[PDB]
């Protein structure tokens, strides 16, 4: 019912929260109005309602936030994994 | 001859009426001017000629061949003038204003119509026009306006036609002019405001009541609305203020609620109403039904606080207040007293208190106590207070007597002081007579022989009542090892004397010392008991002649 | 015995001699007693059966000419 | 003649209780009379204290010595202060005498019955210091004074009586003549290494029964400084002088000045400094003084009692504050832990002499407040590893003194209460505490913290602390 | 009902004044 | 009304205001003498990581009557877990 | 990394730091990644793993301090005539320096100075101490900066204050400035932060404030007029109180105004006093509001100025009633009181804010008016006021309505509370209510009961316990008269009797004769239809009848008009006896009226008095022989 | 033969008999006329004035004695 979102782009990466009632056009709009981007270069890619995805509030949490995936043009995915701990 | 001046009077009348029709647009002007000129000529020529006079006719005869004539033009003209004016269009004021005056002096001559030709010609129509004007003007406001800034309009338009009407109008006609335009004002949306003054008086903002009222003390009708509404509303405010105050400390804050909300409300009357008394009378009825309502649920509560509230002054208190202060809360409790309901209440409250001043000595000073009784005589009469001032003079004689007791001392034991107050029941409420018989101790059995030579040589046709119970004395017991000093009623002394002799003793004896019936004994050793100086030998909280008491020889008092 | 105050009052006797209902002292016992005293809030003084005679037969005060009641 | 440590020799012993048949055997078995005790008295020494004339007998028949102890009083004052007369008279119809000591003794006899607690008579006060009076005057040529003493607020700023025209206009007022005696007392006996202690206890303790505790006190409180010229422990004398305030006060007769407590207290200031002074003389002899000790620290927390109870300006308590700070940065060492503030807050069990009253309750708030307000060390740990938190959640009867129970949490939290803290074995506020109730107001006071526990998961795993923090931050792995 | 100190008297140090 | 916070491995991740307002020092920088900007140069990205987790947990679980979830930590910690608030004053 | 560096050598790391912080502490342009590369050097340094290196930073950055602040009063000094105002401008600079100084590095502000620091304890109780860095940076700005030119700048600032006193002022802002900043340099300290400002500043201001008011109010009031005087100075107290609002701290107004109060006013007060006669005698209206507004500021000024205006009423209470018209002796009375204490309440509303002490005096003022007066000998006075009560409720003609009187007797009872012994009042009351309501009724019944409803309210509630029943007496009187009808029906002249029936002790009439007159002898069927219908209605109760005194009407028949002439009891008896003889003897009346001679031939003297009969005897004394005659020509 | 008025005064039956000081006939019987004062108490007049000469204060309350009216 509440999931918390991460925006995984190259190096950037940008936290918020928001309700599964939300449809994927609404999130667009806020990645657009936080970049600065249209909407046709954005495009949404995960790994009406953010639940018609699979997600729900018992995985992601506000201290454990169930891993999702984004991306940016129409290129692939291109992530840099976090550095290894010693 | 006259009759001769007269035709060429005519002749000349009807060459300037020849003149005046010759006139374009500037009949006013010039017809005015040629007025000033006839008006010097016939001063002049009746100076001269001095049936009737000259002077009259000509002035008849100017006013029937142009004023009759053209009074249709000139009328159009004043109304248009007049309009213009209201307009802020400046006329010839010297023009209209001569001409007025020649209105004036046409027809002075003539005792009867003074001015009522002058009425008619002009003051009806002009009066019906203004009206009319009135009416639509405040109706425009009326659409398109509040309340307050209309009224204000209106004040300072009534300003400016007071001005004009002195410019031109004629000194009779100032009370019609304000008549007419109050009527149009007012007298259609003077009921529109009278529930909106529910929510001014809520609101008690200081400026909203005085733009109020300003006016509606001069509308008539208005006015009993108000007074009902600011009554309910101080009633109102009234019984607010009764709710919160607490019963512990009922005395000293019902004194103080009625005074914090009379002064703050008495000063709102002065500035805003111009303290007008029948705002003030309508306080002093819901303030008294504050007063007639009683927040505890005894009876007759407020009267009997009101005497515990003196007594707090009455009574020597620790850390006394300044007596000019203390005179002038007692001269505030003065104003309190009228609001009282029964009088007669509180003078029975008043009474049995001040029965406990003298037996305890609780005035600090007694020149206090006589303030009090000056004030209230000044109040309510003297038949009020009789018994209060017999019975003052009757404490400040006993002074001399003790002092003639002295001297009948001198004239003449215990070795124990013996103190006397001589009273009167009349004078002082004590209900209590003791039908019951008590033997006198030994000490005092010495007390009494002298007292009856000292009594009789001094007093006659007289008598004295001996009221044993109420006397109280302390007594220091001596067998004690540490020595306490303990108050105790002569009753007990009685009781007490078969205690020294013998530390056990049965309930038989002391009757006989009592001579009184051991059932209102039987109170009194059980109110000896509860004091524990002696520890009952049966532990039965029932006292009969046969149970025996132990002195306790430790007792500490 | 250490100390004692005595308080007296001061009347007369000639000036009341009967009660008003009795016809005898109010000190001593009423008409039909020779009993009891009763007070009403009016301070004015009675024997008890005297009252209660009084009021069966009327309920009017002697001298308050009022209803008669009881202080006590 | 073989004697004790304290040389009490066997017939020394004989003597004492009376029986004049087992000395007469041993004065005619060419026994010694004159043996020197520790202090250096003698079978008629112990004849002049004991003052049996019996034995007396045997001993003048064997020509017994005089001789003054290390206390310097005379065999013949002995007598006086034994209040004896016959022994007196026998002695003074000895043959050999010293007429020097024969004054000396008979005004310290006058004040002797004066100042006595049992046998008092004010009869032999005046007949006995009028006769020796009269042995001054006796002759005109030598004309000798009672010396005056400095007047003291003791004393009441009286002097010492010269002539008997002042005796004899004095006999009238009984305590004059009780007065006059102490001056007699402490002038004759101050250069003796001997107490005169004893009748200003009686003279308070009679004034304690009269309502005189203006009196009193100041008798006492000279009484006090004379323990201290002879190095006499006055915690006894303590002992009984906190139980006299504990009375009044609790009858609430007059509670007016709080600056003479400041005299109380900076008087047994250097009193439990020297209690603290007498442990560090001796270590395992102070076995049984450190209950003396702990009485004395029980009597700070009773006098704290009465200083909470008494109110004046603030420039009493800053005169009372000061000497509080000096007892804070003393050690307030006690065993097992347990120092003041954990004293202060827990069960205060050791009260007892109507201590065991309201005037001194277990719960106290406003004394651990006021400790707090003096401003000691709030994280102090007991050696089982105890908190301040540690013991107020181990409270018994948490309705009884809700408010107060609510209070001291109140100002707990305050100044630096670390909010979980475990020592030894674990012990989280939240186990310590056994009442739910007192478990809720914990939880309504928690403040949420980073590191505060975070830190904690590194005990569930136990790395290498040292050489890889900071020099300061290794505590915090120490707390946790 | 006011008590007394004891004021027991040390047998080995029979002196009033010297006591332990 | 965003902030953003760098690090040594070339990472950033960007926060609302308040969420970085809740430390010391991070305000302490940013009073120093439009989008703000902030470096920390000495400092690896995991325990910014878990920093802007924190911001969250406080933000959200704060004195509500509901039992508060555990924090999931990790087992390599060592040195953050104390100096993690010994410089970022949290 | 942040962990601990094994050697770090701040003889090479602090000339970064020594370069940047004095950039800093002047408000240039500084670099954003120096910045952050300055706090990541500060913590390096905090924890050396060899030693902690605490002490040393603390000591170089004291002794930088100490040079710049020296280094910048060098300059300060050697300046005519512009020190404050360099003084101005280096201060605001200095100041915000310290706080972003402070705000660089905490971390040594908080871990290694606060934990080895002294309480508040041993300060109160008692080596320079350790503290924080703000502080000290704000700290070393007074022992430098302050003394050394405290005199200098104390007394340029009272130059520039002094002139200022005219109408132009220098400047606003800059001396505003430099006031306020002695306030903010104790900005942290346990208690009192004024003590510095207070010690410094405060003392001169106020001796120099005292001399220049003294000499401007000396050459005022030796050449100005009292009035010119009492205007001018109200002027200069509110240019003061707005000129305090800029150049100093707002806690001292208090006493400034306070000293200006003491040496403007108080001083001359022995002048204000010496007018205050004549102003008020003239009825001066506007010096009221002047006056009042200054004196109370000092205590001592109101009680003499209340004094004198009590005394001016004393006089024109009694000049407004020095004579009385004999006609209207009710109606002239209350008409002049009444509206003297009219007018003077408006006055003490209109000006002096109607304060509770004056309303006070007019109480006592008018309580020598009323109450009594000189002449008249004494008590004239408090009866008559029943007169005017009496004829205002008499069958006036053209009687005023229900409503106007109603409020005139809402209006008397103003008057009615300055007289002193109301007892004599209420004597004079009832003796009226007899008279009136017997003979004549003269108002409606709810307006003479609306009177006693006043009363009762009034004053003494239930003294007027007496007459309070004879309205609902007369009222029940026709009530059960009718039942004595019913009683009529089921069993003369036309006669019916008034039921008498009211209390004993009230109502008084008295006049109880020995005599009695005996009983009427025309009629006696009367007397016992009464008590017949009267005892089976009540019983237990005594019988009165008193039958004399008793008005009546008669209808006399001996001319051949009768005619209705007022006649009494005793009198209209005797007359029945004339109607079968004309001429008759003195001593058959006395046989009928069984009543005193002198009374009887009084009643027949008052038959003379009428000329209603002619005397046989010549002499007016009349024994039993003198007889008389009827008057045949008497008509009425 | 228009009209009478009979006035008279009503009260009790016994509550007032005769003179307390003397218990005689009001008028003209003394052990007399009606004598009235401020304090209002009647008793016999001749009473009244033996009393007066060995005491002027009244008999009852024993305050001045004026002869008011009667
Ligand atoms: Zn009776
Ligand atoms: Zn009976
Ligand atoms: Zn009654
Ligand atoms: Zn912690
Ligand atoms: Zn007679
Ligand atoms: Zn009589
Ligand atoms: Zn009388």
């Amino acid at each position: 019912m509440d999931v918390f979102l991460m925006i995984r782009r190259h190096k950037t990466t940008i936290f918020t929260d928001a309700k599964e009632s939300s449809t994927v056009f609404e999130l667009k709009r806020i990645v657009e109005g936080i970049l600065k981007r249209p909407p046709d270069e954005q495009r949404l890619y995960k790994d009406k309602t953010l639940g018609e995805c699979g997600f729900t509030s018992q995985t992601a949490r506000p201290q454990a936030p169930a891993t999702v995936g984004l991306a940016f043009r129409f290129e692939a995915l291109c992530i840099e994994p976090f550095s290894s701990p010693p | 001859l006259y009759t001769e001046t007269k035709i060429f009077l005519e002749n000349h009348v009807r060459h300037l009426h020849k003149r005046v029709l010759e006139s374009e647009e500037q009949v006013l002007v010039m017809y005015h001017r040629y007025w000033e000129e006839y008006s010097k000529g016939a001063d002049y020529m009746d100076c001269l000629y001095r049936l009737m006079e000259i002077g009259e006719l000509a002035l008849d005869m100017w006013r029937k061949l142009m004023v009759e004539p053209l009074q249709a033009i000139l009328i159009r003209m004043l109304l248009r003038e007049i309009k213009n004016d209201r307009g802020g269009e400046d006329p010839n004021q010297k023009v209209i204003h001569g001409v007025i005056n020649s209105f004036v002096h046409v027809e002075q001559y003539k005792k009867k119509f003074p001015l009522k030709f002058y009425q008619e010609i002009f003051e009806s129509p002009f009066l019906t026009e203004t009206g009319e004007y009135y009416k639509q003007e405040a109706s425009n406001l009326l659409q398109e306006s509040n309340c307050s800034q209309y009224m204000e309009k209106v004040l300072g338009r009534l300003k400016d036609e007071e001005i004009r009407c002195r410019k031109y109008l004629h000194p009779s006609s100032y009370t019609k002019v304000i008549h007419e335009c109050q009527q149009r004002m007012v007298a259609d949306h003077l009921q529109f405001l009278h529930a909106e003054c529910h929510n001014i008086i809520r609101q008690e903002k200081k400026n909203d009541m005085a733009n109020m009222y300003v006016l509606l003390r001069a509308v008539s009708t208005g006015l009993p609305h108000m007074i009902q509404e600011l009554q309910n509303h101080i009633h109102d405010e009234g019984l607010r203020a009764t709710s919160n105050l607490t019963q512990e400390n009922m005395p000293t804050l019902f004194v103080e609620s009625v005074l914090e909300v009379h002064g703050k409300f008495v000063q709102l009357i002065n500035t805003v109403l111009n303290g007008d008394q029948h705002f003030m009378s309508a306080l002093d009825k819901a303030l008294t039904s504050v007063v007639n309502y009683r927040e505890p649920k005894s009876v007759c509560k407020a009267p009997e606080l009101l005497a515990k509230y003196c007594d707090n002054l009455l009574k020597k208190s620790a850390k006394g207040m300044t007596e000019n202060e203390v005179e002038d809360r007692l001269t505030s409790f003065i104003t309190v007293f009228k609001y009282i309901d029964d009088k007669d209440v509180f003078q029975k409250f008043y009474a049995r208190m001040l029965a406990k001043r003298l037996i305890h000595g609780l005035s600090m000073s007694m020149d206090s106590e006589e303030a009090m009784i000056n004030k209230l005589k000044q109040a309510c009469g003297y038949e009020f207070t009789s018994k209060l001032h017999r019975m003052y003079t009757d404490m400040s004689v006993s002074a001399d007597l003790n002092n003639k007791f002295n001297n009948f001392i001198k004239n003449q034991d215990l070795g124990i002081s013996f103190q006397i107050y001589v009273l009167q029941a009349g004078a002082w409420p004590l209900t209590q007579a003791p039908s019951s018989t008590f033997a006198i101790p030994q000490e005092l059995e010495k007390s009494v022989q002298m007292f009856e030579l000292f009594y009789s040589q001094h007093f006659s046709g007289r008598k004295l009542t001996w009221l044993h119970y109420l006397c109280t004395g302390e007594v220091k017991m001596n067998y004690l090892g540490k020595p306490y000093v303990a108050m105790v009623t002569t009753y007990q002394m009685a009781v007490l004397l078969a205690f020294n002799n013998s530390e056990t003793v049965s309930y038989k004896e002391l009757q006989d010392s009592t001579q009184m019936n051991e059932k209102e004994l039987t109170k009194t050793i059980k109110s000896l008991l509860d004091v524990k100086m002696i520890n009952h030998d049966s532990e039965k909280e029932d006292i009969d002649a046969e149970s025996s008491f132990s002195l306790n020889m430790n007792f500490s008092s | 015995v250490k100390k004692w105050n005595a308080v007296a009052l001061w009347a007369w006797d000639i000036v009341v001699d009967n009660c008003a209902i009795c016809r005898n002292h109010i000190m001593d016992l009423c008409i039909e007693c020779q009993c009891t005293v009763a007070w009403g809030v009016c301070n004015h003084a009675f024997h008890f059966h005297c009252i209660s005679r009084w009021l069966k037969t009327r309920q009017v005060c002697p001298l308050d000419n009022r209803e008669w009641e009881f202080q006590k | 003649s073989i004697a004790n440590k304290y040389d009490n020799t066997c017939l020394m012993i004989a003597a004492y209780k009376g029986h004049t048949d087992v000395v007469r055997y041993l004065l005619e078995q060419r026994a010694d009379p004159n043996a020197k005790a520790h202090c250096g008295a003698t079978a008629l020494h112990f004849a002049a204290e004991a003052g049996h004339i019996d034995i007396v007998k045997e001993l003048i028949k064997w020509r017994a010595a005089i001789v003054v102890n290390g206390h310097g009083m005379t065999p013949l004052k002995v007598a006086a202060e034994s209040c004896k007369a016959d022994v007196v008279e026998l002695l003074l119809s000895h043959a050999d005498c010293d007429r020097r000591s024969r004054i000396e003794a008979l005004e310290l006899l006058g004040a002797s019955f004066a100042n006595d607690r049992e046998n008092y008579d004010i009869i032999k006060t005046y007949h006995y210091l009028y006769l020796a009076m009269l042995e001054r005057f006796q002759d005109g040529d030598n004309i000798l004074e009672k010396e005056v003493l400095p007047p003291i607020h003791a004393y009441g700023n009286r002097t010492e009586c010269r002539n008997p025209q002042e005796l004899e206009s004095i006999r009238q007022d009984r305590d004059a003549l009780h007065m006059e005696g102490l001056i007699v007392r402490e002038r004759i006996l101050g250069a003796d290494n001997i107490d005169v202690s004893h009748p200003i206890i009686y003279r308070g303790a009679v004034y304690a029964d009269n309502m005189e505790f203006e009196q009193c006190i100041k008798l006492w409180l000279h009484a006090l400084h004379l323990r201290q010229k002879g190095n006499r422990n006055t915690h006894k004398d303590l002992l009984r002088f906190a139980q006299v305030f504990s009375q009044m006060i609790h009858l609430n007769e007059t509670v007016k000045a709080p600056d003479i407590e400041c005299v109380l207290r900076c008087s047994v200031l250097e009193i439990e400094q020297s209690m603290n002074r007498v442990k560090n003389i001796s270590d395992a002899d102070v076995h049984n003084a450190m209950d003396n000790y702990e009485c004395n620290l029980y009597t700070f927390l009773y006098l704290v009692c009465i200083s909470t109870k008494t109110q004046c300006s603030e420039e009493d308590q800053c005169k009372i504050n000061k000497q509080i700070y000096n007892l804070i940065h003393l050690d307030p060492r006690t065993r097992e832990g347990f120092t003041l503030l954990h004293l202060a807050v827990n069960s205060n069990t050791p009260v007892d002499d109507f201590h065991t009253n309201d005037v001194c309750s277990f719960p106290n708030a406003l004394v651990t407040k006021l400790l707090l307000d003096c401003g000691a060390e709030v994280n102090a740990v007991d050696n089982e590893g105890n908190s301040a938190l540690h013991i107020i959640v181990q409270y018994n009867r948490p309705i009884s003194d809700f408010l107060t129970l609510h209070s001291i949490i109140i100002s707990l939290v305050e100044a630096g209460a670390h909010t979980d803290m475990t020592n030894k074995q674990n012990k989280t506020p939240l186990d310590k505490s056994t009442t739910g109730v007192s478990e809720i107001l914990l939880k309504t006071q928690m403040k949420m913290s980073l590191k505060c526990l975070a830190a904690r998961a590194v005990r569930a795993n136990d790395i290498n602390y040292q050489d890889q923090i900071p020099r300061t931050l290794e505590e915090f792995v120490g707390f946790h | 009902l006011f008590k007394e100190s004891e004021e027991i008297r040390t047998p080995n140090c029979n002196c009033k004044y010297c006591s332990h | 009304m965003y902030v953003k916070l760098i690090s040594s491995d070339g990472h950033e991740f960007i926060v609302k205001r308040e969420h970085a307002l809740t430390s010391g020092t991070i305000k302490a920088m940013l009073s120093g003498p439009e989008t703000n900007e902030v470096n920390f140069r000495e400092i690896p990205s995991h325990v910014l990581s878990k920093v802007c987790m924190y911001f969250t947990y406080k933000v959200r679980y704060t004195n509500s009557s509901t039992e508060i979830p555990e924090f999931p930590i990790a087992p390599e910690i060592a040195l953050e877990l104390l100096m993690a608030a010994n410089f970022l004053d949290c």
